[PDB]
RNA sequence: UAGGGGCGAAAGACCAAUCGAACAGUCUAGUUGCUGGUUCCCUCCGAAAUGUCUAUCAGGACAGCGCGCACGCAGAGAGAAG
RNA sequence: AUACCACACACAAGGGAUCGUUUGGCUCCUGGGACGAGGAAGGGCGCAGCAGAGAGCGAUAUGUGUGGGAGCAGCAGCAAUGACCACACGUCCCCGAAUACAGCAUAGUGCUGGAGUACUCCUUGGAAUUAAGCAUAUGAGUAAAGGAAGGAAAAGAAACUAACGAGGAUUCCCGUAGUAGCGGCGAGUGAACAGGGAACAGUCCAACAGUGUAAUUCUCAAAUGAGAAGUUGUCAAAAGGAAGAAGAUGUGAAUCAGAAAGAAAAGCUGAACGAUACAGGGUGAUAGUCCCGUAGUGUCUUCUUACAUACGGUGAGUAGCUGUGCUCGGUAAUGCACAGUGAAGAGGUGGCAGUGUGCAUCUAAGACUAAAUACAACAGGAGACCGAUAGCAAAGAAGUAGGUUGACCGAAAACAGUGAAAUUGUGUGUGGACCCGAAUGGAUCGGGCCCGUCUUGAAACACGGACCAAGGAGUGCACAUACACUGCAAGUUGAGCAGAGGAAGUCUGUGAGGCGUAGUGAAGACGGAAAGCAGUGUGAGUGCGACCCGAUAGACUUGUGAACUAUA
């Protein structure tokens, strides 16, 4: 909407469109404001109001958590998402504490010995670039999604694990369901600590009664 | 004819290089510049905000302006020949 | 206009209206709690907030209910067998303007 | 992964920054690595190759070559090495450029300040690995 | 709509205290009495050097004819107050005595 | 001597190819009951150009005739016989 | 149809679509908010070995000092006697507030002027538009024009609310509320206290200064003197500190080889190794270990901040009143002015005019004040944004080339990639405008008027359309609503805001308000049926540019014009 423009009006054998008042240059007589026009104004301009966000009940909030994390003891669901546990015992697995590793070169030894590597491999070796125009807007390369460890208690195995590719951490206290159910599809493969484990029962109760620690909410 | 004809008589030349601007828009029998009001103090208004655009600070070469940031980055530090003074004040 | 609605008044008239977005929210919310913490440091062993008497709110609505105020009177502050100098020394908050005027809210105060 | 929010993860401002570089960032783009025996005789790991030092080519169309640096071109990142040519239909021969990357070093030019630039860079280690 | 169920009767009721009496502040000190003497003192001197206005000495010549009403509306015309009306008539009157 | 102003041996003539109110730029994307245009496939259902009120007669609103979702259900654009 | 016209296919022309790419744009967030008589901002002119534009710099037109260290892009010459870069300093032509000047203060030195003005304060003040016409009203105390200041500005410690069992400076957020009311009672307009929070801080002058001596400020001298201001009244006390924050910069792990194939391996295949570092960028195809970094760790430099005296209850052309004009939701006057008139020392207020009288709450006509709040230029970081007819007008010497008498107006052009259609030549085939149905070795047979659009009615002697590519029109927000889907249910809820957390996500508290749990009246007053609340979306109404394009007109400027033409 920069320039000097007004319409010609009729009797000049042209459409009447607005046109750009100037001499001396090729831009003399063109069309000027409209969005049919080379240069004009787009029809609706993209804003800033727009609601950006999405509200949604903390009822429903709560409820897909727990359900979610119920998934991720199914082997149906599991195996569904496409994470491969054939070589794995049984599922859940849960790691002690008194682990006292502080270095990754032992850390991926342990991971190992819970029977994770064709998992791991899986990962590693699924690195590309991306397809179209993202590849220039900072979203280069994709990953496959791997294991996620829950830890509630602070431990030298957070840092000792965190550089292995497709390994993820979260706190149980604070689990979100991005994490919980990746593409909106439920079953992740999740590794407990100890701790972390016990704590699922202040956390959602039992069945017909209430947790004391998610306020006015029920299974 | 008030066309071509009328074209032919058109020597003369009212306006001249304005001193403070530069824009050839001096009248020279008003005694008034019509790009920014020499000899009036203040320079004139500007009809628009695009036009005003076009002629402030930064448009040009800020030579004054662009050193003494450079001395206040450097805490005023003055010619080091003479930094008894300096101090003293 | 067409139809059975609730009949319309809505105020877009004024063109030289402004509008205010949030979108800061998150990040004002950052630099408050880093305010506070710095400001914690410079004081440390004394809290951060200074101690504030109990009134009883306004109106018929609100009779039944007590809430926080703004300093306490000159006349608790004495009863109390303290000094208005003292009291502000450690971190008792006063208010010249507030007057007493029952038995029960003064013994509450004390 | 990065922690400091004050360095970018751009792809547009870390290709602004490679290509418009200046001065000593400029040098540093024409290090390559040394062999085996001279990271024994030196401290250092790297180096910035010069005229008159002594080069194997690692990658590329004349892979296996050794010889003498020739000239530094520091506008179009190239590296010219005496006997890597090409022959025109006039069967006149021109030297092509080969990447500072591709090169690795089989013995120094000791020539000027060169002996002082190790020097500098072999202290400015120990002052913090002996902490 | 929660407005307007109760009683006017039933709305003016309220909560049995127990109050606290006004502490007084009748006595006024030495200083404070000679500073109220001086100020007053002052106000005298004034009238006798400069004496009364127009306004006053019409007043007083109808205060003698015993023109009591005319007075009044002569006097809140002057003034705006009825009130300041009333106070300067009875100032006027005990300077004329 | 400059724009609701000038200048006119008066024609509403002339004031930078513009004058029964100049040019530049902004308010402004002024308003429009009026003219023009309005971008993929198949399946199923399917109108109205009439009444009342209107500074109303090239426009509206309310009702009448379509379609969608349908709680439910003895009815019918035809005859007899009084 | 030998050669014309049309169509199909192959080759050569002609043009620049499409796909692949991007040292640019845009949006949000955080920091910053640094000019001038010591000559600014803006304009002109000069300076290179070969030098037009642009960049850099002033006749010192690549000088000095510090920290580094290898070349100067072409050609000729230079360079460890220091190429080139980074930090500071020195030098800095003419015009311009432009001044050998104007106004003004002190014992004296001096100060102001111009630039910028997004955000803040003070004045002045429209019309288009809506009311389906229009004059009060609306748009709007908005646009435009003037004055002024700072990193914020303004405001600020009650001549304040309230009628409770009361609270207690200012500013900001959630809310009371599209309510009480204002209004050709039409269109439309429209606040306050509460209740929940962020941040918190209070003080000065006058009234009112030692009289057994102006004890007070300044100048010159001197080691104790002279003089100026002032009795129309001067003079009312502390050093001091470690914390806190922002930058700059050093260091920083670990790989080799091969068949086939390619211009080139980093791919593929086997064997290893690092990780508190698998963020991201560069290398001749897709790299943790080839190069620059990153996680982790060192140093250094700046900036911010902190103890003393004496006091109260009368601040006048003011408050108020009468008339008048503007203004506000303020209504028998909410605020502001002008003219007449004009107080008391005791006065002001308690949303409806007056008079009286108790009661409650305050103290005007002098001043200062932090934090929590707003937003350009310039710098830094991010993105479900745009990808060269897009995104800023501008991805190159863009406010440029160029243009107006003037105010002012204003383009195109990416890769030495790919290489579509319109249109042209040559060769080879098939037809005489072309489409649909059905066929021959071969003459052809039957059916079809030119599309889009308003219209009772178009093949029309109704209008638009020469041809091809690319662009090109029901969208976003607020408020009620009916339907479909989801959780809980006499209840329900992501208000703001706090606590946790390598974090614009997520989890947990505290805690208002709103609507519902039953209605009737103008009201006093009375009381007796019917599941709701909050979301995710779809159809539809109203207001904003409101599906896209289009008037003749109206207003406003401290903007321009008598080079053509009129008259002195
Ligand atoms: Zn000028």
């Amino acid at each position: 909407m920069r320039h000097s423009a007004k319409s010609w009006g009729t009797g000049r054998a042209m459409a009447r469109v607005p046109r750009v008042r100037a001499g001396g240059t090729r831009r003399a007589g063109q069309g000027a404001n409209a969005n049919f026009c080379r240069g004009g104004r787009m029809f609706a301009p993209t804003n800033v109001n727009r609601r950006w966000n999405r509200k949604t009940l903390l009822s429903i909030r709560r409820y897909a958590s727990a359900m979610a994390v119920a998934a991720t003891s199914i082997p149906a669901y599991v195996e569904g998402r496409g994470h491969r546990i054939e070589q794995i015992e049984n599922i859940p697995l849960v790691l002690s504490n008194k682990i006292d590793t502080e270095k990754t070169k032992e850390g991926i030894k342990i991971l190992y010995n819970l029977g994770l590597k064709e998992e791991l491999d899986k990962v590693e070796e699924s690195k590309n670039i991306r397809a179209g125009k993202g590849k220039w807007r900072n979203r280069r390369y994709v990953l496959k999604k791997g294991p996620l460890f829950v830890y509630t208690s602070e431990t030298s195995f957070t840092k000792a694990i965190r550089n292995i590719p497709g390994v993820d951490t979260e706190r149980v206290e604070n689990l979100s369901i991005l994490d919980l159910a990746p593409g909106g599809q439920a079953g992740r493969l999740i590794i407990w600590m100890e701790d972390a484990f016990e704590k699922l029962t202040e956390i959602y109760g039992e069945m017909n009664e209430e947790s004391k620690f998610k306020k006015g909410y029920t299974m | 004819s008030k066309g071509t004809p009328s074209n032919g008589k058109k020597n003369k030349r009212n306006h001249t290089t304005c001193c403070r601007c530069g824009s050839v828009s001096f009248h020279k029998q008003k005694g008034k510049c019509s790009s920014c009001a020499y000899p009036e103090k203040k320079m004139k208004k500007m009809q628009n905000r695009k036009a005003m655009l076009k002629k402030t600070t930064g448009t040009g070469k800020m030579r004054h302006m662009k050193k003494e940031r450079i001395s206040r980055r450097a805490g005023y530090p003055g010619n080091p020949i003479l930094k008894e003074i300096r101090n003293k004040i | 206009m067409r139809g059975n609605q609730m009949l319309p008044n809505n105020h877009f008239n004024k063109g030289s209206m402004k509008f205010k977005n949030w979108f800061n929210q998150p990040m004002r919310a950052l630099k408050r709690k880093e305010v506070r913490e710095q400001k914690s440091k410079i004081c440390y062993p004394n809290p951060l907030k200074k101690l504030r008497p109990v009134v009883r709110c306004c109106s018929m609505r609100y009779n039944k209910k007590v809430r926080l105020g703004r300093g306490f009177t000159k006349m608790e502050i004495e009863k109390a067998g303290m000094d208005i100098k003292y009291a502000i020394s450690v971190g008792i908050a006063v208010d010249l303007r507030r007057k007493n005027k029952n038995e029960e809210g003064l013994e509450e105060n004390v | 992964m990065k922690f400091n929010k004050n360095v970018t993860a751009s792809r547009r401002k870390n290709r602004k920054a490679h290509f418009t570089s200046i001065g000593l960032e400029r040098t540093k783009l024409m290090n390559a690595p040394l062999s085996k025996d001279l990271k024994e005789e030196y401290g250092i790991k790297r180096i910035a190759v010069r005229p008159g030092d002594m080069v194997k080519v690692v990658s590329g169309e004349f892979k296996k070559k050794e010889g003498v640096v020739m000239k530094v071109n520091r506008h179009d990142i190239k590296i010219e090495v005496e006997g890597c040519f090409v022959q025109k239909e006039d069967g006149k021969k021109i030297n092509k450029g080969i990447h500072p990357s591709n090169l690795r070093i089989i013995k120094l030019s000791m020539e000027k300040d060169r002996a002082e630039i190790i020097n500098k860079k072999v202290e400015a280690m120990k002052s913090e690995v002996k902490a | 709509m929660k407005i307007n169920k109760l009683n006017n009767a039933s709305k003016a009721l309220s909560y049995p205290v127990k109050k606290l009496a006004k502490t007084e502040k009748a006595p006024l000190t030495e200083k404070q009495q000679r500073s109220k003497e001086l100020k007053k003192f002052a106000m005298s001197i004034a009238r006798e050097v400069g004496g009364l206005a127009p306004y006053e000495l019409r007043a007083t010549e109808l205060l003698r004819r015993d023109e009591d009403k005319r007075c009044k509306k002569f006097m809140k015309k002057r003034l705006g107050s009825l009130k300041m009306a009333k106070k300067k008539i009875e100032l006027l009157a005990e300077e004329m005595r």
